[PDB]
């Protein structure tokens, strides 16, 4: 449960040096 | 350069994905969805007037008037026959496959009179006073006036069939075309030579082969897109051009070069013009400026709710005769904006603000290609049809739900 | 073959991630460096259903 | 049945999205401090009004620079916009990707 | 398909026999056509 | 025993790890011009560049893994207009890509095959002319320079099964075509027809007329064999004007058609006893689909090995087929070998195993 | 791990691509998802028309100054326009001013400004200096105050020009044919995470999601604390190209390149005949049947896999009686004969062609088949001297009927003018 939706999804389309930094950079497209 | 290559491949195909979406929410925003894809590419669209229900045929006899716009194979001019549900729509019924409700086998989309063209076809409009005759403007210095009943169906393997019609006054490629209501013939045409041109027509000679201008309206320094009457009055027109000048010419004025309203209405080019017959003051014009604003025709100085929604060059508005308070454009950018004014100079939910501004109403979006021509259903109340350049023609009606009480 | 010759062909390697996209690992079994080049993607076509020729006949 | 014809689209302009997307997220992070439906940025003080402060923003004709007093900068120097009250004017110059004339080169008028 | 829209019947034509293609209703135009396999060896 | 020596200098990889089919080398190349080629894998085609000093490095790497696409040839030629090389790719669901490296865009893609495309070749005089052996049971013959399909080679007695392979003479004059119907049936290309066709698709357009280009069908070839090879045959050459035909029999047989002393020009085509010379012989090169290819001097002729061991030919000395030659053999070769090709001059060649892994060889010349 | 991470990719593929879709959907939708009748939850703004559109009108000094902090200077203007049809990109004019012998390291406002111009703004060079003079959105910026406005290299310790400026529980689960769901929460009441969409209710969400991503198919199943919506992309998703056929076979440089007019085949579709306009029902969220009418695709030739032109439609039959293949194999039987003579053959091979290439299978015009002979080869059989021949061949048939004694003595006739003619 990574509370908000866009947090832990939207973080795909950028997914390189763009994600400014937060739970994105962290371990959001896996476990 | 290749950068400019790449642009346009993604930008196509993500057209191509908008329309798909746009699809998939056609019962849920119209009431008909019929398009129909003409063999010669759609050019311009119209609505003959003409309307037959017989008994046991609740469909009535719906004829519009396509285009033809391949390169040159034959060029032609298609009338083709159309259905309407009627109140009988007969969504089901446990026969819908023809339908119980319209016509929805054999001549759905069948053709009536093909005549052959010399050419391209850019304008449809037909005399409303006497449908028989249907006009065609051509990228000759020439227009062609046809006859659907006087010439044969079945065209034989050849093209330039003769109009018996021609009228010549224009100098370069024509674009814009239009009838007056009230009187019988008086066809306006606006071409790319930074003029507009009018014929007399009505009363035509025998074996009128050529026929001269009877008018030239050659006051605005650009090319004029579009020339539009005034739907109420049949002495005042309006013209526009890149000047962006959305002008209003009133006939026998003795001033062929000064327009009577000089009203900028814009920065930009500015292309499309038009008036509403019920709202017999509210206007509309298109532009590049993407600032299609209804004016009054007492006060024009002032800016009414500017429509600020569209995204480039509009080239075609229109209002809806049937209603008072609804107006149409589309343009450019494939959408075909319908405006509406009863809810203009007021406030809404933040969320409707979101959606866009509260006077605009509805926007159609089920073109891939730019707009060429659209028009309304003099019979039908709610009814549209729009065309591109992708050659399809399509024949809708606007939902009844929102303008309930 | 000697009558003419031909255009010298440079075989630049391309540019360095011009659309950011994926680059090449050409990992080179001697002892050389990695070459990386961008995956210049080309566009695809339609393809059409398979079968065999036929003989015309009446 | 008959597989799907062709995915005409994201044949060859994913990765070209994908670049954009990652521009925009490096420039704006819209998607991380915007809330998703505004535009997020980052001010620094360039100007500033002898006694108010102009928190300047750097996406040029993105997100706009505004002119806030003194302890309103301070406190609120950053502004976070929604892309809906974003002006109409340099929209189109924010990303090409949004509405561009593909057949406008020729024919059109 | 198990409803076709096409049937087939050989007619013997100047002592020699040659198959003869027959629609079974109204076909419109440009449809995809049928033919019940049953009919033949191969069905 | 030969009088040629060649050796290793440098190798790459691949980035996709796919097995490599199509190979050429640059023949086109002319002096100064640093020697290129080619190689294929998945659907990620990739060049590369090895300059001397025993040293190597790759330019690039095009994909085209959009569709689940396969790459099997890569024919070389080169377009007159521009004098740019040009690098012919089909396969799998049978496009025929035109990749141009220098400004690294597709050119052309061509449809019409009802199968896999297995082999490419180019007519020495027009590089225009680029023969493909569709998997439908047919060859075609695709006039590249005006987009046509100037000739279907099959009918009611061509190509039984599909062909696989298809050479051209020393000088063109006559065409074989290797099939997996045990088919070496000549079809040749010195009947007038066939000139008049080419020279109607030479002041041929497609738009100019409304009806589609009209094709020659040759159901009947000018000549034809069932009984050289006993399974099918994939490889077929031009050895002079004898025929260095290659089968699943581990030899190209340098057989003559017709008798031993009538002229193969003035052959009738119901000739039915060929005469078989000689074939050169090797061992553990059973599998099916490879290439061979000799030098543009016939002097070396190159066959590669699914073990991994490479042989040259040596066909310049008098008399037919002997001797041994030699056998290169490479400290990273352990994969199969698809295609192996020289360099115009007697200095360069580069064998490709199944994983886009080309290893150059320098001639000490 | 491998498999896992093959499939983990092949999962992100489609939701990225998706993802991008809803992005630009997120960040320009197509049409206002108010109209929408079924999403009546959100948007509920009035709907009484007795503003009646009759009542339209009612209802509708500067003095700057120093010197740098670590020479003569010019001070320019940068404008942004907007970008019309004629330009691609935007025209910018420059008006520069004089410069002065400011001290190094020890001005008023001229009426330059004052709708074309998006905006007005000035930059300084002291060597540059941007900055932002008006917002985009014509907010107030660069106001009243002295301040140290910093240079750009190539207040602030940088170097600066001191000028005294003036005025003027929701749950979501992703899917691909059904191989693992996801657990994502939501922001806003309602909100699309996709594309920012604050729906009032699930009334302006459930039949949203599905009828404007298309991409995706959307099982609701409802909540005990809110509303449970699974996401899964559609295996059909008949995306594909949606114009003109002709475009997707065309060689690269010219698909889908939109370049002119393209001829294409006549065809009639209608989808939605008659909504019920009916209320909303749960069960709705716990058969289409299309219309098409004529030609709507893209032909193929028949010999070959090459298509076909809609121009190639005019008859196009590919059918016939004699193909070259039957003659030449005719020939060959025919010359490949052990037991015949050279004019038999010859004679033999032009009567079985002539009947090939006829197809005559009328008994009666068989008596007029043997005067079909003189009609077209009367000069090749009076070059190649095959009178005889042909009067045997003609005299063999009486055993087996037809013709008569009178058609013998017509034929030869016939004939013996043409040789008559060479003699």
């Amino acid at each position: 449960p990574p509370a908000t939706q866009i947090s832990d999804l939207s973080k795909r389309k950028p997914k390189t040096e763009d994600f400014l930094t937060f739970l994105c950079l962290r371990g959001s497209p896996a476990l | 350069d290749k950068e400019a290559a790449f642009d346009d491949a993604v930008e196509e195909r993500v057209i191509n994905e908008e329309y798909k979406i746009w699809k998939k929410n056609t019962p849920f925003l119209y009431d008909l969805v019929m398009t129909h894809a003409l063999e010669w590419p759609s050019l311009t669209a119209q609505w003959l007037p003409d309307v037959t229900r017989p008994e046991g045929k609740d469909f009535s006899i719906h004829r519009l008037v396509l285009g033809t716009h391949t390169s040159d194979e034959q060029n032609h001019l298609v009338i083709a026959s159309v259905q309407l549900p009627n109140d009988d729509a007969q969504f089901d019924a446990s026969h819908y496959d023809e339908f119980g409700g319209f016509g929805s086998v054999s001549g759905k989309i069948e053709i009536e009179i093909k005549i052959n063209h010399e050419g391209e076809v850019n304008r449809a409009r037909y005399m409303p006073q006497n449908p028989c005759i249907i006009a065609t403007k051509t990228p000759s210095s020439d227009v062609l006036v046809f006859d659907y009943t006087k010439h044969p169906s079945k065209p034989d393997p050849s093209g330039e069939c003769n109009p018996d019609l021609r009228l010549r006054g224009h100098q370069k490629e024509g674009y814009g075309l239009s009838w007056n209501p009230n009187l019988s013939g008086h066809l306006l045409s606006a071409s790319d030579d930074h003029t507009i041109c009018l014929w007399d027509i009505s009363a035509v000679p025998k074996e009128g082969k050529v026929v001269d201008a009877k008018t030239i309206f050659t006051g605005h320094t650009a090319v004029v897109e579009d020339v539009s009457w005034h739907l109420l009055h049949e002495s005042l027109f309006g013209s526009v051009a890149d000047d962006q000048k959305l002008m209003i010419w009133d006939t026998r004025s003795n001033n062929t070069s000064k327009p009577s309203h000089s009203v900028d209405a814009h920065t930009a080019e500015v292309n499309c013009l038009s008036f509403n017959p019920y709202s017999e003051f509210i206007l509309a014009t298109g532009s590049a400026d993407k600032t299609v604003a209804l004016w009054d025709l007492r006060n024009l100085k002032l800016k009414l709710h500017s429509f600020e929604s569209h995204k480039d060059e509009i080239f075609q508005v229109q209002w809806s005769p049937h209603n008072e308070t609804i107006l149409a454009s589309s343009g450019t950018d494939r959408r075909l904006n319908v405006w509406d004014l009863s809810k203009i100079g007021e406030e809404q939910s933040p969320e409707d603000a979101e959606d866009g501004p509260p006077e605009l109403l509805f926007i159609h979006g089920g073109h891939t290609a730019k707009i060429s021509d659209f028009s309304w259903n003099p019979n039908e109340p709610w009814v549209i049809c729009s065309v591109s350049e992708d050659n399809i023609m399509q024949v809708w009606q606007m939902a009844e739900n929102i303008y309930n009480d | 073959w000697k009558q003419r010759r031909i255009q010298p062909v440079h075989i630049l390697t391309s540019v360095s991630s011009l659309r950011g996209t994926r680059e090449c690992s050409v990992t080179s079994d001697l002892d050389f460096p990695t070459q990386v080049i961008p995956l210049k993607t080309l566009n695809a076509v339609a393809s059409v259903p398979i079968m065999y020729s036929w003989s015309p006949l009446q | 049945s008959l597989p799907r014809p062709h995915d005409f689209f994201d044949a060859q302009t994913l990765d070209a999205i994908r670049h954009r997307a990652i521009c925009f997220n490096l420039s704006a992070h819209i998607e991380s401090l915007g809330k998703g439906h505004s535009v997020v940025f980052h001010s620094t003080v360039i100007a500033k009004r002898k006694e108010k402060l102009l928190l300047h923003w750097m996406p040029e004709d993105i997100l706009p620079d505004v002119w806030v007093n003194e302890s309103e900068r301070h406190q609120l120097k950053t502004k976070v916009v929604h892309l809906s009250k974003l002006p109409k004017d340099t929209a189109l110059l924010l990303d090409p990707n949004i509405y561009r004339t593909m057949p406008q080169k020729r024919l059109k008028r | 398909s198990v409803n076709p829209n096409c049937y087939a019947k050989v007619m013997m034509v100047n002592g020699d026999h040659r198959i003869g293609i027959f629609a079974k209703r109204a076909i419109q135009t440009g449809e995809e056509l049928f033919f019940d396999y049953r009919y033949s060896q191969a069905d | 025993k030969c009088k040629y020596s060649f050796k290793c200098v440098n190798s790459l990889k691949e980035d996709h790890n796919q097995p490599l089919f199509g190979v050429q080398f640059n023949w086109h190349s002319k002096e100064g011009d640093p020697l290129v080629f080619a190689t294929v894998g998945s659907n990620r085609v990739t060049l590369y560049e090895c300059h001397s000093q025993g040293e190597i490095r790759l330019l690039q790497s095009y994909v085209d893994a959009d569709a689940d696409e396969n790459f099997y040839t890569c024919a070389w030629t080169y377009d007159s207009n521009t004098s740019h090389p040009l690098l012919a790719v089909a396969g799998s669901r049978g496009i025929i890509r035109i990749i141009n490296p220098i400004t690294m865009q597709c050119i052309k893609h061509y449809v019409g095959h009802g199968n896999a495309i297995n082999e490419l070749k180019f007519h020495p005089r027009d590089p225009n002319l680029l023969l493909s052996v569709s998997k439908d049971h047919a060859l075609r013959l695709w006039n590249i320079q005006t987009d046509t399909l100037v000739a279907i080679f099959g009918g009611v007695e061509g190509h039984r099964d599909e062909v696989l392979s298809a050479d051209y003479d020393l000088l063109g004059e006559k065409i074989m075509s290797c099939g997996m119907d045990h088919s070496l049936k000549l079809w040749r290309i010195n009947s007038k027809r066939m000139m008049n066709a080419i020279k109607e698709s030479y002041d041929y357009n497609p738009n100019k007329t409304n009806r589609p280009f009209i094709s020659q069908k040759i159901h009947f070839p000018d000549f034809s064999t069932r009984d050289i090879h006993r399974n099918y045959v994939d490889c077929v050459r031009w050895l002079g004007d004898l025929i260095l035909s290659k089968s699943c029999e581990n030899a190209i047989v340098c057989w003559k058609p017709g008798k031993m002393e009538d002229d193969i020009d003035k052959i009738k085509p119901s000739e039915s006893n060929v005469t078989i010379l000689g074939r050169f012989d090797y061992s553990q090169c059973d599998i099916w689909y490879m290439r061979f290819s000799m030098d543009f001097w016939q002097k070396m002729l190159a066959l590669g090995n699914q073990v991994g061991k490479l042989y040259v030919w040596d066909l310049e000395v008098e008399d037919p087929h002997k001797a041994k030659c030699t056998t290169l053999t490479h400290h990273k070769c352990g994969a199969a070998i698809r295609q192996t090709s020289f360099s115009r001059d007697s200095s360069i060649l580069i064998a490709v195993c199944d994983d886009a892994s080309i290893w150059r060889w320098d001639r000490l010349r | 791990q491998a498999d896992h991470e093959l499939f983990l990719q092949a999962f992100e593929k489609p939701t990225q691509i998706y993802r991008f879709l809803r992005t630009r959907n997120l960040i320009a939708p197509i049409f206002l998802h108010r109209t929408l009748t079924y999403m009546s939850h959100r948007n509920s703004r009035t709907n009484i028309k007795r503003k009646t559109f009759k009542v339209d009108d009612m209802l509708s000094h500067l003095q700057l100054t120093t010197g740098f902090f670590h020479v003569t200077l010019e001070v320019l203007l940068v404008k942004v326009c907007h970008k019309k049809r004629k330009d691609v990109s935007c025209p910018i004019r420059q008006v520069p001013t004089g410069k002065k012998q400011v001290p190094l390291n020890p001005a008023v406002s001229s009426n330059e400004f004052e709708h074309m111009v998006k905006s007005y703004s000035l930059l300084f060079r002291v060597f540059v200096a941007q900055m932002t003079v008006f917002d985009k959105n014509r907010r107030l910026q660069l106001l009243d105050g002295e301040y140290e406005v910093a240079m750009q290299e190539m207040f602030s310790q940088g170097p600066t020009l001191q000028f005294t400026l003036r005025w003027t529980r929701i749950f979501y689960q992703f899917l691909y044919n059904n191989n693992t769901r996801q657990q994502t929460e939501a922001r806003d009441d309602l909100h699309c995470p996709w594309c920012t969409l604050n729906c009032r209710k699930l009334y302006s969400l459930l039949k949203h999601l599905k009828l404007c991503h298309s991409r995706f198919i959307f099982n609701y199943v409802y909540h005990p604390k809110g509303a449970r919506i699974d996401v899964s992309i559609n295996e059909c998703y008949d995306g594909s190209y949606a114009g003109n056929p002709q475009d997707i076979h065309r060689q690269p440089g010219f698909a889908f390149s939109r370049n002119g007019p393209v001829k294409r085949t006549p065809i009639t579709h209608i989808l939605v005949c008659r909504p019920k306009r009916t209320k909303a029902s749960m069960s709705e969220f716990l058969q289409q049947r299309t219309y098409s009418s004529g030609h709507n695709r893209l032909y193929f030739h028949s010999d070959t896999c090459l298509p076909l032109r809609p121009q190639e439609m005019e008859v196009d039959s590919e059918d016939e009686k004699d193909p070259e293949w039957l003659r030449e194999k005719t020939i060959t039987q025919i010359e490949e004969f052990s037991d015949v003579n050279e004019g038999e053959k010859e004679v033999m091979k032009l009567w079985n062609l002539h009947v090939m290439k006829h197809g005559f299978i009328a008994d009666n015009q068989m008596n007029h088949a043997c005067m079909l002979f003189v009609e077209n080869y009367g000069q090749k059989i009076i070059k190649k001297n095959l009178c005889r021949n042909f009067m045997l061949h003609l005299v063999s048939m009486h055993d087996f009927n037809l013709i008569s004694i009178m058609s013998i003595d017509k034929a030869v006739t016939k004939l013996r003018e043409m040789q008559q003619k060479l003699e």
